[PDB]
């Protein structure tokens, strides 16, 4: 039953049929090496190390790319498959040039391991040693390519993940340049994840470039923030600070990639950072002071403004345990006006009700999808990640993608429908030969963009996109149990306040302009002061403030997503806990930290003191909130969706179209992004 | 020679000397650690490491280094299952969060199907 | 003072949880439809004890539980609630 | 060569001068901030660009076995010297 | 050594001073590092 | 294969090969690894009751004299029940050989003190006893030497890490010398040298 | 299961090898503080002492408590000796702050210690 015997030097074992002599080596241990070969691209074979003495048979083949028949014998230690390695190993160091001090891959280097491992020792071929002048690329990837050992990785990586096609062999024989004819200043999304991509040291990072090398720096597990996806973070940092981040692996969600901004954006997170406890002054100045008489303030404020009049607008990157934290404070004290920064609708019970508010699918889920749609959104400029699973499902199997609302550069050949609410009223309706592929379709998929609901036509665009899933969920025997509908998002606190049951949009504070508000992570103008009585006693709290910063009456310096073991959420319900990395700079306490250090400078009190107990709390909040990288899915589709006709409400005419609409758009429209000089140069070099 | 042997537990943090603030403040994280991205190879994997979660590094005010008030900083304990180190974290007293492994899934390429006729895995450059 | 929020918690196998999702798989409407001023919010991960919360009065959390009871009696302790 | 800051002192060759508000600066009282009185990059303007009449040609530093090893460095850029990563001297082409 | 004295090196000393320590003119330590994260300056402009 | 690689005997491998069957043979009791490497130097596993009698055989017996004690550390090896492993080394002044009596022990539990019929064994085990805590029941003394007195930890366990938690300085407040919790200079950094890619092929455990 | 213990059988002797320790050390401190000629009074060092006692009162494990007495048994052989000087002794007090309480707003402004 669909086995294969195969002996690795003895040791038998079953290999299913269709699959390389490679997976099997490496099912019994046995790493065989390799350069050309790598597990998320296809299987090129010219780098030729892989070679390996496979019985009865005078020559030696390839193992990446090598059919499995019943019955093998695969000899791994024998003479000429050492004396192969060590023939290729020799010539590829010929045309290679002494580098290893000033390349930037010392710890990290392919060759330098592998020829160690497995080479010669003493080198030949004493003439010769061309090289190959390097190019420009982009200002945020430093490229080398006399480097460059022709591996055809890079290309293949641009052509079936990247879909750019810029990359291209030029040339014949020894003199093959890799790279881009026109002298085109490569620029695409994904871009930074070439650096990663590059066995040996020709395409390094250009900010990071030249501060150390990989031995010093420790390397520490963390979560990733600024897209609600999260690939697994590695920090490493050095000399109580940083140095560089890459990506590590989950099996699942963000497999072996990153964001260009996630990979580019601790420049900023170093750059600008609010370090002090910062008090108005009677000229009507702003200077700093310490920690007793700002939060005496804060305190004296607190106990003599009561009623509704206290607001907090949560926004940006903050915690769980701060927002669990803050909602102990201020049930403490009287009541609450406790809004997010985005938009999210609450009459068909967007609040609660787990499915409605959070991306149901599973994302490696959408793998075995069917046929999807796509309603107004722009994921190659709203987390790429995605992108990047939608282009690998179009790829790999089949799909039908849709989009509606507005013609961008998705580079995979979407089938676009239009822009108008009224022909997702006609797909309700609905006539067309596509409304007939999702209501006869087998796996269907529909994924609602986040920026066409933070519009005014959230509630009655939700329910008629819940009444599509409701309707292709009765209908076509779909599966049970999975789901057409998810949605996504683009900030992770956001996802996570929804998850603790907050209210969603600023309209409370709309209307109750309040006498005390605490603006934890308030990127830009939500409210201001003209919206709200002069008297305003705003606190921001957080980290490198531009906009509130300048709106201050008592800045608190907020910690940062690499200065504190916390826990967020993704868009699925998977919490992952972050680590600490590195201490914040200046004094810059710990977020509830600081919420309960200020309950107890007030006349009050909160019954915990460690993140034992913050976790406990949390736990009584939510109990999956402790589950750590575990997932469970939703369900109440029905329910939801006969509570989506409480206010039947109308739909415009208007074209929707997203804001993140291009390159400038993805880069600068965050706040830690946003103080970065680098993303400037790459600003500038889009521009110019 | 066949002695009193009972069937309990084991409290080894009274012994060990460690104080106290240590044992109850500090809190470990069991894993194995993740393929370094850059290179492909996995030897690094076929551990558990347990570790210790980072604290404070403020700056020497002479020299520009980074000092610690923390002798537990640079542990690590590379272990072969989770059992016996959820068993030795137990045995030694603190609190410890466990993440699961998480091998590379196996795929389903073929160089023919990356030289497909009508279906769409196309490569499109070779 | 009055009722401000109802936590409710279930999972997937369990029979009180099981009267439960017949209570929410039937009979959520007409709360929400009387009661519009009541975020009730509804909560699944995987397996939890069948729990019905209820969060108001200057910060109390009142706490029943719905392990093993009929549909009946548990919209009998959501009326006892509110 | 140096600069001097409103502090007062001697400036080096990384961005690194203090400011007012220091402490370090007082103790720093008594004796001298030796600093090398011979910068790096003006010593690069002082190295006159050589002109090779070759296409890819060779670095290695003045000496066998005394510098940096090997470098074989191209000179496509038409306009653009190459530049030696170890040497920090520059090459042209001349046909 | 004044059979060979010289070197064709421009950076030597002409001076070579003696073990100049328990004076004014001597050596202190300073960590040769530049700003660590860069704190946040405020914009000071006046509101109300 | 010949030059500057070190030849060596079969001869000897036999000889320990037959003598550690013999051993294994004649002492059934306790007797559960008896490995040989490539270079004949001989290591006997033992379980931990049969300390006293299996070294009151390996004194005398005519066969295998072996008076020349050697060192008897308790290798700290976790992932495993059984941590510890007190290790007899003994050099034979009549036949030129040296066996590894490698006795396996926990955390908590006495193996049975060889002072009794090693004299040279007594600063070995109370060394044992302050450096890790293994107990030794039927002892003459046991006490802490190789460490301060007030200081304690049993610092060469893996839990104990590189710097100690406590930190002398004299103080002019109280007129001496006090200990405070451990305030490095530097960090002691840590190097991630521990490369891939399968350096020795034989040696290779089965993987799950 | 087969554990071999040190000493015990039940708790009994336990609790009767504790309190012959703990006469030990009682009849142990005054001459020690007259000896190393110290500078603080006997009551505040036997209250230390008892305190030390009372700090590990939570074990029920027999064989813990055998190793406890044994270890307890060789500081006040080391300490009935003159083996261990006045800095060892002193080194058990603690008169050098070590200032540090448990409250939270006193770990909240000298921050980073939860
Ligand atoms: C200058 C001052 C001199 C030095 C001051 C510090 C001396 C340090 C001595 C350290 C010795 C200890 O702390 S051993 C403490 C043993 N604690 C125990 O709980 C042992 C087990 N026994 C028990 O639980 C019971 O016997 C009780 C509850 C302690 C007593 O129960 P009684 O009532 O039935
Ligand atoms: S640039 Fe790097 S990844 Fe691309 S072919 Fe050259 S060596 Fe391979
Ligand atoms: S990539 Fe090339 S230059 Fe860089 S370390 Fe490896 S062998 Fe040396
Ligand atoms: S790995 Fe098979 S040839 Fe490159
Ligand atoms: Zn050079």
């Amino acid at each position: 039953s669909n086995l294969i015997e195969v002996f690795v030097d003895g040791q038998s074992v079953m290999v299913e049929p269709g699959t390389t002599v490679l997976q099997a080596c490496e099912k019994v241990g046995m790493q065989i090496p390799r350069f050309c070969y790598h597990e998320r691209l296809s299987v090129a074979g010219n780098c030729r190390m892989c070679l390996v003495e496979i019985e009865k048979a005078p020559k030696v083949v390839a193992a990446c790319a090598m059919p499995v028949m019943k019955g093998w014998n695969i000899l791994t230690n024998s003479e000429k498959t050492k004396k192969a390695r060590e023939g290729v190993m020799e010539f590829l160091l010929a045309n290679h040039p002494l580098d290893c001090p000033i390349c930037d891959q010392g710890g990290e280097c392919d060759l330098q391991d592998q020829s160690m491992m497995f080479g010669s020792d003493r080198s030949r071929f004493l003439e010769g040693k061309r090289a190959v002048e390097d190019k420009n690329i982009g200002p945020l990837v430093k490229t080398i390519m006399t480097r460059c050992i022709q591996c055809t990785r890079c290309i293949r990586f641009a052509s079936e993940i990247a879909g750019v096609d810029d990359l291209g062999t030029t040339g014949r024989g020894n003199d093959m340049q890799v790279g881009t004819y026109i002298e085109k200043m490569f620029m695409s999304e994904l871009s930074g994840n070439i650096i990663d991509i590059c066995p040996v040291g020709a395409l390094t990072s250009k900010p990071y470039a030249f501060t150390a090398r990989p031995w010093e720096t420790r390397k520490t597990e963390s979560i990733d923030v600024m897209d609600a996806v999260g690939s697994n973070i590695v920090v490493s940092t050095r000399t109580g600070e940083v140095m560089r981040i890459l990506p590590r692996m989950h099996e699942d969600i963000n497999e072996e990639w990153i964001s260009d901004k996630t990979r580019f954006a601790y420049d900023g997170l170093k750059r600008q950072r609010l370090t002090e406890p910062m008090v108005r002054n009677e000229k009507g100045l702003l200077t700093h002071t310490t920690w007793e008489d700002a939060l005496s303030r804060v305190a004296g404020m607190l106990q003599s403004c009561q009623g509704n009049d206290v607001a907090a607008i949560a926004g940006g990157l903050v915690d769980a345990e701060a927002l669990i934290a803050l909602k102990d404070l201020l049930n403490r004290v009287d009541s609450d006006t406790l809004c997010t920064e985005e938009v999210f609708p609450t009459a068909g019970a967007g609040t609660d009700l787990r499915s409605n508010y959070l991306l149901n699918t599973t994302i490696a889920g959408v793998e075995e999808a069917d046929v999807v749609l796509l309603v107004g959104t722009n994921p190659r400029f709203e987390a790429p990640l995605f992108n990047a699973r939608i282009r690998k499902s179009w790829l790999h199997n089949d799909l039908k993608v849709a989009l509606i609302g507005s013609p961008v550069d998705l580079t995979y050949r979407y089938d676009h429908l239009g822009d108008s609410p009224k022909i997702l009223q006609d797909i309700a309706s609905g006539s067309h030969p596509f409304s007939q592929v999702l209501q006869e379709a087998k796996k269907p998929m529909v994924v609602l963009g986040s920026s066409a609901l933070q519009r005014n036509d959230g509630a009655a665009i939700l329910a008629a996109v819940s009444n599509i899933a409701q309707k292709i969920r009765t209908s076509s025997g779909v599966t049970g149990d999975w789901k057409v509908m998810n949605i996504l998002h683009r900030i992770a606190s956001q996802v996570a306040a929804l998850d603790l049951g907050y209210k969603p949009g600023v309209e409370a504070i709309r209307k109750n302009p309040p006498k005390m508000l605490f603006l934890l992570g308030a990127d830009g103008g939500c409210v201001t002061r003209q919206d709200l009585p002069k008297d305003c006693f705003i606190v921001y709290q957080g980290h490198h403030g531009d906009v509130g910063a300048p709106i201050a009456d008592v800045i608190l310096p907020g910690a940062a997503y690499t200065e504190k073991s916390a826990t967020y959420v993704n868009t699925e319900g998977r919490a992952q806990q972050t680590k600490v990395a590195v201490m914040p700079p200046g004094l810059a306490r710990e977020d509830w930290k600081i919420i309960r250090a200020l309950s107890e400078i007030a006349g009050m009190t909160l019954p915990y003191d460690t993140l034992d107990q913050v976790r406990n709390r949390l736990e009584e909040v939510s109990p999956n909130l402790v589950r750590y990288d575990d997932v469970e899915g939703a369900n109440y589709f029905q329910q939801a969706s006969e509570l989506s006709k409480l206010v039947n409400q109308q739909l415009l005419a208007d074209p929707l179209v997203p804001p993140q609409l291009t390159i400038k758009d993805f880069y600068m429209t965050d706040s830690i992004s946003r103080a970065s000089q680098t993303m400037a140069k790459c600003v500038k070099a889009v521009t110019e | 020679t066949q002695l009193i042997t009972v069937d309990e537990k084991l409290d080894i943090t009274t012994l060990t000397g460690v104080p106290e603030e240590h044992i109850k403040t500090r809190k470990a994280r069991i894993f194995v650690p993740a393929r370094n991205n850059m290179q492909s190879g996995v030897n690094n994997t076929k551990k558990w490491k347990m570790e210790f979660d980072t604290r404070e590094r403020w700056e020497n005010p002479l020299m520009g280094w980074a000092s610690t008030a923390d002798p537990l900083s640079n542990l690590v304990l590379t272990f072969s299952t989770k059992e016996d180190a959820i068993a030795f974290a137990e045995k030694n007293g603190w609190s410890y969060d466990v993440e699961e492994r998480k091998v590379p899934k196996p795929k389903s390429k073929s160089y023919g199907a990356n030289f497909s006729w009508n279906k769409r895995t196309r490569v499109s450059t070779k | 003072l009055g009722l401000r929020e109802i936590r409710i918690h279930l999972c997937q196998r369990s029979p009180g949880s099981q009267g439960v999702r017949d209570f929410i798989e039937k009979r959520y409407v007409e709360l929400k439809k009387a009661n519009p001023d009541l975020p009730i919010l509804i909560r699944e991960c995987s397996d939890v004890q069948p729990k019905l919360w209820a969060r108001y009065a200057f910060g109390q959390e009142k706490n029943v539980s719905l392990n093993n009871f009929s549909a009946d009696q548990v919209t009998r302790a959501l009326e006892n609630v509110l | 060569g140096v600069r001097t800051s409103p502090t007062g002192e001697k400036v080096t060759h990384t961005g690194q001068v203090y400011d007012d508000e220091d402490y370090r600066r007082v103790r720093f009282v008594g004796r001298q901030k030796e600093v090398n009185e011979n910068f790096a990059i003006d010593l690069i303007a002082e190295q006159p660009v050589s002109q090779v009449g070759s296409r890819v040609i060779s670095c290695d530093g003045g000496g066998g076995a005394l510098g940096h090893p090997r470098v074989y460095i191209n000179l496509d850029k038409e306009t653009k010297t190459g530049t030696c990563g170890y040497c920090g001297l520059q090459f042209r082409q001349q046909h | 050594p004044t059979v060979k004295p010289p070197t064709a090196r421009k950076f030597i000393w002409t001076n070579h001073k003696f073990n100049l320590s328990g004076t004014p003119q001597q050596y202190v330590p300073y960590s040769t590092t530049r700003k660590k994260i860069q704190e946040w300056v405020p914009p000071s402009t006046p509101y109300k | 294969t010949r030059p500057t690689v070190r030849p060596r005997n079969d001869v000897a491998h036999k000889q320990l090969s037959a003598f550690g069957e013999y051993v294994a043979e004649i002492l059934p009791k306790y007797v559960q690894q008896v490995q040989v490497s490539c270079f004949s130097e001989l290591e006997i596993c033992i379980h931990p009751d049969g300390v006293i009698p299996v070294l009151t055989f390996l004194r005398d017996h005519s066969n295998a004299q072996f008076k020349s004690l050697a060192d008897l550390t308790a290798v700290d090896i976790p992932t495993r029940q059984n941590r510890f492993e007190i290790v007899y080394n003994l050099l034979s002044l009549r036949f030129n050989s040296r066996i590894r009596v490698k006795t396996y022990t926990d955390e908590l539990t006495p193996v049975e003190s060889s002072v009794s019929v090693y004299k040279a064994a007594n600063w070995y085990e109370r060394e044992i006893w302050d450096m890790f805590g293994v107990f030794f029941a039927n002892h003459p003394d046991l006490r802490r030497i190789l460490t301060d007195y007030g200081f304690e930890g049993h610092p060469f366990r893996k839990d104990f890490p590189l710097s100690g938690y406590v930190e002398l300085r004299y103080d002019d407040e109280v007129k001496r010398v006090v200990a405070e919790p451990v305030e490095l200079a530097q960090e002691f950094r840590k190097f991630d040298l521990n490369s891939p890619w399968e350096a020795f092929p034989a040696y290779r455990q089965p993987p799950e | 299961t087969s554990v071999k213990p040190i000493f015990s059988r039940d708790m009994n002797e336990a609790k009767r090898r504790v309190r012959e320790l703990y006469r030990a050390w009682y009849r142990e401190v005054p001459n020690t503080v007259h000896l190393f000629q110290l500078d603080i009074s006997v009551k505040q060092g036997r209250d230390k002492v008892r305190e030390m006692f009372k700090k590990n009162a939570h074990v029920t494990d027999p064989r813990v408590v055998d190793l406890l007495v044994i270890k307890g048994k060789m500081e006040l052989e080391e300490t009935i000796n003159v083996w261990k000087q006045r800095t060892h002794v002193m080194r058990f007090f603690h008169e050098t702050e070590a200032p540090r309480p448990k409250d939270f707003l006193s770990k909240f402004y000298v921050g980073h210690d939860p």
